[PDB]
């Protein structure tokens, strides 16, 4: 069982205030529309 | 100069104000880690018959940083504290209580004579690689010289355990060389009206500047 | 994207597909029209001598 996880898997990738801004940045983040292994 | 509260210290005063104490033979090996660790106390203290430090300066300790720090702690006769240092031999250094010849770490030593001497002798105290934990007791008595003296021997052998950083008093709206945390530079401090998140430290400008 | 308040709001996968590259290279969530260069293409060796 797999499902789509969307858009989510995004966390702040540091500790700094930033505000009104674009920020490029490069982490290990869930990758969008990527298979989820699904678990009941 | 600003860094947060700190509390959080590593329990000293469970390993050199111990009730009691184990013997050279068989010696207490406690675990020191997650912490603010002061040494100015045990540097400082009158308390202490001898304070020494191999492998790092004993007045840089609140500097340093260590990945783990061990306290070996045990009850020897005076004479035999000497022991207590790489590159010696003895009945301690070589049977009951042997320390590296690239030892890092500080011993630190006081009389126990009103404390674990008894006046029938305190017999309670058995001796016989490193830190590699038949045997004889010490006649521990409050009567006798300097060198038959019982002494509480703690030795701290060497990231987890950081020592102490002081902060210094905020002073805005005036240029002010300032260190937050792990940031440094020049600047005027003044009040903001920014909204951080309960877990943001620093803000950033949109060309990568505090 | 980061709002007024230090949130994130919005994000872009800058490999999820071309639209999202270019969005990326041009580091905006909403993009002009016309034709960007956002990349370069490739081909993979598939063995080994
Ligand atoms: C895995 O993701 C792909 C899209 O890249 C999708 O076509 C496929 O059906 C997904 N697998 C499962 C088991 O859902
Ligand atoms: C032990 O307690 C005494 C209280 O008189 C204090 O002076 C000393 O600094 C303490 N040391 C440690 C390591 O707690
Ligand atoms: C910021 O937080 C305040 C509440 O303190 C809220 O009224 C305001 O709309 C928030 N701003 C944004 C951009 O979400």
């Amino acid at each position: 069982a797999y499902t789509n996880s969307f858009t989510r898997g995004v966390y702040y990738p540091d500790k700094v205030f930033r505000s009104s801004v674009l920020h490029s940045t490069q982490d290990l983040f869930l990758p969008f529309f990527s298979n989820v292994t699904w678990f009941h | 100069v600003r860094f947060p509260n700190i509390t959080n210290l590593c329990p000293f005063g469970e390993v050199f104000n111990a009730t009691r104490f184990a013997s050279v033979y068989a010696w207490n090996r406690k675990r020191i880690s997650n912490c603010v660790a002061d040494y100015s106390v045990l540097y400082n203290s009158a308390s202490f018959s001898t304070f020494k430090c191999y492998g790092v300066s004993p007045t840089k300790l609140n500097d340093l940083c260590f990945t783990n720090v061990y306290a070996d702690s045990f009850v020897i006769r005076g004479d035999e504290v000497r022991q207590i240092a790489p590159g010696q031999t003895g009945k301690i250094a070589d049977y009951n209580y042997k320390l590296p010849d690239d030892f890092t770490g500080c011993v630190i030593a006081w009389n126990s004579n009103n404390l674990d001497s008894k006046v029938g002798g305190n017999y309670n105290y058995l001796y016989r690689k490193p830190f590699e934990r038949p045997l004889q007791s010490y006649g521990f008595q409050p009567t006798n010289g300097v060198g038959y003296q019982p002494y509480r021997v703690v030795v701290l052998s060497f990231a987890t355990v950081c020592g102490p950083k002081k902060s210094t008093n905020l002073v805005k709206n005036k240029c002010v060389n300032f260190n937050f945390n792990g940031l440094t530079g020049t600047g005027v401090l003044t009040e903001s009206n920014k909204k951080f998140l309960p877990f943001q430290q620093f803000g950033r400008d949109i060309a990568d500047t505090t | 994207k980061y709002n007024e308040n230090g949130t994130i709001t919005d994000a872009v996968d800058c490999a999820l597909d071309p639209l999202s590259e270019t969005k990326c290279t041009l580091k905006s969530f909403t993009v002009e029209k016309g034709i960007y260069q956002t990349s370069n293409f490739r081909v993979q060796p598939t063995e080994s001598i």
